[PDB]
């Protein structure tokens, strides 16, 4: 929960700390994440791209963030074979669902 | 005036300067002929302050040298292949190994810890024989810093160590952390006759150590097994 | 004492080339040396959400909200031209032989025991059965994977090129030969004799395989499908990409190789499903299941260990399976 | 009394370039100057699970679930154009000479002692035997490692280029000469004479080696393989990289140099296993074994020390081995591992 809150706070601080949204040259997957996790469509961004980002909230960005978090946490078959690792996976899924809900409520 | 911490030396730089209005001096930390760090320290510093200015670099060098020259590990596995039952840190390889994968033909196998494993099947009595023969002392990593020709068992190629090599193991700054008095009592000598060994140059009243005393001292300190 | 080696790798035999694709009209197939090549092109597609979405969603407002999304993508596609009814593919393959020896090993005694084991297998019976299976799989056009269904008449031409010019020739019909069983025929026996001579190392073999398939005019052909990087947007072939040698659609060589070794009939669980491609834990990714399940003592590894170490040589069909797996090649280490 | 030096180093002789590849059709072999290069491409690969498994695995549900999620790789590959059947390989070679002199030393007495040792060797035997074995390894196309196997016919031309033009020429059939033995032949003897002249410091030699190998149409070739480094990858990256100079597939120069010095037939293990490359503790990596183990008295260091310090000259083939190891160059002394 502290990691999820720190990630949400760092995303909010990076968003509000950003003065303007610039078209990143070669930001590989950074535009796909920053359609929602980036700032509003300013004059540097296209209005049609801003309307498309308002059309679809970044659920796939939340999936990629959950994948990066699950890759950051070292897992093994002892958690898959044990029930405690299944409970930890269920708790991580509940935290990822809460983070995706908080992202989708502000998104769009 | 230099300061000596085991095989390390800390010297000042013979003409100071004024930094921020206060007089200072440059200091250098050596490891034999190799210079490692340089700091600029003010005066009105006791030698303990100059010691723990560099203590952290000394400790980091010790950590890296301990990890690099660590001995090899063998392990005992049952017939499946996983679930290691016991481990041992050897100083040599048992000379009969050749790359193996354990099967159900035998209930005990003795594999290496490196990844393309070599292995051998054993029967828990020869395993104890190999553990008695090939084990390693607790401070075997100090042998990685020694020239080898002062470590051989053959008397024809051996040469006595110098004082700088001898400060690796004896003295309060050494890696074993044993005194000269305790090492003299370990050999059944006086403190003065042992201090005769560590003078610095044989012209200035200094004698070489014997073959037998050197190997027995390495045995008693837990550095080389010396069977 | 003797134990199995820890690193062990075998270089493959039966290397195919890549399968280039050309097109033309039927009964010009005695002059198919200047036929033009098929070209991959671009296409746009705007479809609907046809997937099984998450049920117990009693909200059709989000449903017809999602209906108004055209979700346009851009699709690579390659088709036959308007004036051609016949598709022509072409590749070469060589047979190497010396299929006993590994390419890397740790132990020497294990390697010598393995060498004398395959020597006993060869002196018992040569490569005649396996080359019969391989020539049979070569005769029917199995390597055309999805370009074989819905075909009128498929004819393959085989050339054994000893010098720069052709030495011998075959000419088969595909659909007479089944994709199910292994029969006998004198031309097939001559081809299997040549392949078994190549696998024994008695002489080198270079083959050239050309096929013709009368699909019709303007239909769609299927080359191999590439990998799409998700770092881009919804444009730039965001759907699929087709494999191509320079300005020509083509098929990957491992597709040809997987089609050629589809000879495993001795898998125990059934027999009415036809032959399988040979590999340890004999499995197919289309069915998503694994025959030769290793808790049954019929995988490649346990059979090989019981053969080489304890000298419990299995039944002759399982020995065929093991030697075919060694002809496939791979990495057999821990 | 005379001990060994603490620092010793020898630069190498027999310096090759790195060879690059090209393609064409046979019987255009005498016009092969505009034959285009062989480039590298990429392709996708989906693989199965085909390796051994641990015992906590092989519960069949876990195995099937492993088969469910596949792995997708990208791979560099290189192969012939679809209308050619001959591969062309080209590189140059310098024989330097002066093999006795070290590049760094401490004892002068050790230096001139081994200098007079190699002078006595070069007075007794010439460089004829080693140059014969070297010209043998140049004759057969051993430097084609995997491109040689399964080939139909292979022909190699050498040009001795002295000024800006050719001086002498050689032609061979590489599969006539075996990879198993060392015969005699007049043209090969002239080539070995030229090489032994270059090794002895007599003249200045520079060769150009061209090889033609008949493979087939569209078939795969094998360049050297690079090393990829990635720190916690995302399982969609490449898994194979090939060496290329200026967009043309190529072989590393040390691969050629390792193939050239495959002349050790004198190792005490056996004789039906073929010659290996000259090494201290002479070891091949495919077998994972070390011939000339130092517990036998047949490694490079003990032979050298018995020859130099205590004058036990070994057998003449061991002297050939030691001189070959000195021609190879390396680092000896108290930089020990």
């Amino acid at each position: 929960g502290q990691i999820c809150d720190e990630a949400l706070q760092y995303a909010a601080r990076l968003r509000e700390l950003e003065p303007g949204w610039s078209a990143t040259p070669g930001c590989q997957l950074h535009d796909a994440e920053q359609l929602w996790l980036d700032p509003l469509r300013a004059q540097t961004d296209e209005t049609f791209l801003q309307r498309r980002l308002r059309g679809d909230w970044p659920a796939e960005v939340g999936n990629r963030f959950a994948n990066w978090l699950n890759r950051a946490v070292s897992s093994d078959s002892q958690i898959l074979g044990s029930p405690e690792a299944a409970q930890w996976s269920q708790e991580l899924s509940k935290e990822l669902t809460m983070f995706k809900e908080i992202l989708e409520d502000e998104r769009d | 005036n230099a300061i000596h911490i085991g095989p390390f030396s800390i010297t000042p730089a013979a003409r100071g300067l004024h930094y921020g209005g206060l007089p200072h001096h440059q200091w250098t930390l050596y490891y034999g002929p190799r210079e490692m760090a340089i700091k600029t320290l003010p005066d009105s510093y006791t030698s303990s302050e100059v010691r723990d200015e560099f203590s952290d670099i000394i400790a980091e060098f010790v950590i890296d040298a301990r990890h690099r020259y660590a001995p090899d590990v063998l392990e005992l596995v049952n017939s499946d292949g996983d679930a290691v039952l016991a481990r041992v840190a050897v100083s040599r390889l048992p000379e009969a190994l050749s790359g193996c994968i354990p099967d159900d033909r035998f209930p005990y196998w003795l594999l290496t810890a490196s990844r393309p494993r070599l292995g051998l099947p054993v029967t828990l009595n020869e395993y104890t024989a190999l553990a008695v023969e090939l084990s390693a002392p607790p401070l075997a990593w100090i042998t990685g810093l020694l020239p080898g020709e002062v470590l051989t068992h053959d008397a024809e190629e051996w040469r006595p160590p110098t004082s700088w090599e001898l400060r690796h193991v004896v003295g309060e700054g050494s890696f074993t952390g044993v005194s000269g008095a305790a090492a003299a009592a370990l050999l059944g000598m006086s403190a003065t006759n042992f201090r005769k060994y560590t003078a610095g140059d044989s012209a200035a009243n200094r004698q070489k150590i014997s073959f037998a005393a050197w190997h027995y001292l390495l045995d008693r300190l837990g550095v080389k097994r010396a069977s | 004492i003797l134990s199995t080696a820890s690193v062990l790798a075998f270089e493959r035999k039966l290397d195919p080339s890549d399968a280039l694709m050309s097109a033309g009209a039927w009964a010009q197939r005695d002059a198919s040396q200047e036929w033009p090549a098929v070209t991959v092109r671009e296409k746009s597609v705007r479809g609907t959400i046809s997937n099984r979405l998450k049920t117990k969603d009693r909200d059709p407002a989000k449903l017809d909200a999602s209906i108004q999304s055209p979700n346009l993508q851009t699709v690579d596609v390659a088709n036959l031209p308007s004036d051609a009814d016949t598709l022509k593919v072409r590749f070469t393959l060589r047979v190497l032989g010396g299929a006993g020896t590994p390419s890397a090993c740790n132990d020497a005694a294990y390697r010598d025991k393995l060498l004398q084991t395959v020597a006993t297998y060869v002196n018992e019976q040569g490569f005649a059965e396996l080359a019969r299976r391989y020539a049979h799989n070569l005769a029917n056009a199995r390597f055309l994977w999805r370009n074989r269904v819905g075909a009128e008449a498929v004819e393959v031409r085989i050339n054994h090129i000893r010098q720069g010019e052709v030495a011998r020739t075959w000419r088969f019909d595909a659909l007479a030969i089944g994709l199910r069983d292994f029969k006998a025929d004198a031309e097939l026996d001559a081809l299997a004799e040549l392949i078994a001579s190549g696998l024994s190392g008695s002489g080198h073999v270079l083959l050239e395989v050309v096929a013709f398939a009368r699909i019709g005019d303007g239909q769609e052909v299927f080359p191999s499908q590439e990998l799409i990087l998700d770092k881009g947007d919804k444009k730039g072939q965001k759907s699929k990409t087709l494999y191509s040698v320079r300005d020509a659609a083509a098929i990957h060589s491992q597709k040809i190789g997987n089609a050629l070794r589809t000879i495993d009939t001795w898998y125990p669980d059934e027999d009415g499903l036809g032959p399988i491609a040979v590999e340890p834990y004999g499995s197919v990714t289309s069915q998503g299941k694994a025959y030769r399940q290793p808790k049954q003592k019929l995988d490649f590894y346990t059979l090989l260990d019981n053969w080489v170490l304890r000298d419990e040589a299995p039944a002759v069909e399982q020995q065929h399976y093991v030697i075919a797996n060694l002809i496939r090649g791979g990495v057999f280490g821990e």
